[PDB]
Order: C-alpha cells, then structure tokens, then sequence
C-alpha cells in the first residue's frame, strides 16, 4: 500500500 | 525513455489531463516520472472512467537493480518489462494495458 | 529466442538432461528447447534439487494474438524471451529462479 | 497439469 496512489 | 507510453517528469494533474484529452476508455495508460518521489515512477491507467495510479519503486537484490509495484512480489528489470507484461497480464492492476499516449 | 544463449533448438529431452548434468546440477540451472513430441511447444528444462525437471510451453489464441503459456494461460507471455526474462526474477510456478544458463556446446 | 512434465 502506498498513500496517495492505488496499489493493493 | 523512447517508447511512446513513456512522457518523462510530467506532473500527476498533466497525467490525469493527458489521459482524459484521449478519452477515458479503459486500458488508456502512460508511465511517468514521479515529482513527489523523484526515484520512482508512476503507471497512470484509466478504469471505470477514472485515472488511477500505481506506484513503481526500485528496489535491489544481491545489487540487481529492480523496479515494483508491490513491494517486491513482483520484480521487472526495467518499465519495458512491467508495460509489456501488463499488456498481456492483469496481476495487481483492474484491467490490461491496451492504449497508451502517443 | 533463437539469439539467446539459453535456447538450444530441437534438441531431445534426454539430450536436456546430459548437457545440464554436463555442467553441473546447480539449482537454477535451465535450458529452453523446442519439443519433440509437441511440434508446436517449447520445454523449459530447469534443474532444482539435483533433478531435471521438464515445464512444457504452449501456443495459444486470444483474438488472433498468439501468446505462450505454462498455466493454461493464467500467465501469458509474447515469445519466449519474454518468459525467461519473466521467471529470472520471479519463480512463478517453477520452484526456483532461472538462474544460470546451460550453454550450447563451442563446437 | 500436462502428462511428463512437471507443470502444475
Ligand atoms: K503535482
């Protein structure tokens, strides 16, 4: 997970 | 940094304005350098008429440089790889690469 | 595929079995041929544990796109440079890395 | 599964 992009 | 789906240091907003100037069909992507983390790089892809973006960090193994967008379960040696993978390959992403920004 | 030093043509599977042996059975150890019973497949021969292990690749069609695969097309590769390149890194369903390459013999 | 190889 990366704040600010849409990675799951 | 010559392929077509490659525009270099644009900002996020740019990317997101690209992308909807050729409509906001899925599959339209491109690959970008980020400005909010200079050593990585981001894939802006359109799904369900929203751009959506997925962060691409390096990493390095025994000093083999690779780049992942999911901490290191799946490893490319270059964006070449991860695009030309994603075309084919859904892995973490909702949908396939089909169009990019000429 | 064919400009690659991992790639060593129509040879047989048990010819893929004395070249890798020849070299030394080092986990990681693979080879890519094309397939004498399957004309139109490929093996990656790899060697883990001491032993040959044989992974057939397929030819398949996806709206007149012709794509190879290991999984029944879970996971879809162009050519074949693709899928090494691929499994170099990431292990996938094979149960080690392709690490090093059997080389074809400097005749 | 493929019969003689190891795919699974
Ligand atoms: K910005």
């Amino acid at each position: 997970k990366f704040e600010g992009f849409d990675n799951e | 940094r010559t392929q077509l789906w490659f525009h270099g240091r644009i900002s996020r907003e740019e990317s997101q304005r690209l992308i909807g100037q050729q409509g906001l069909v899925d599959g339209l992507f491109l690959v970008r350098e980020s400005q909010r983390n200079p050593q990585g790089f981001v894939l802006s892809l359109c799904h369900l008429q929203k751009v959506k973006h997925y962060l691409i960090l390096p990493s390095e193994e025994e000093g083999r440089l690779y780049f992942s967008m999911d901490d290191g379960q799946t490893r490319f040696t270059d964006l070449l790889q991860l695009v030309e993978f994603h075309q084919l390959n859904r892995g973490i992403l909702p949908c396939l690469l089909r169009h990019c920004c000429t």
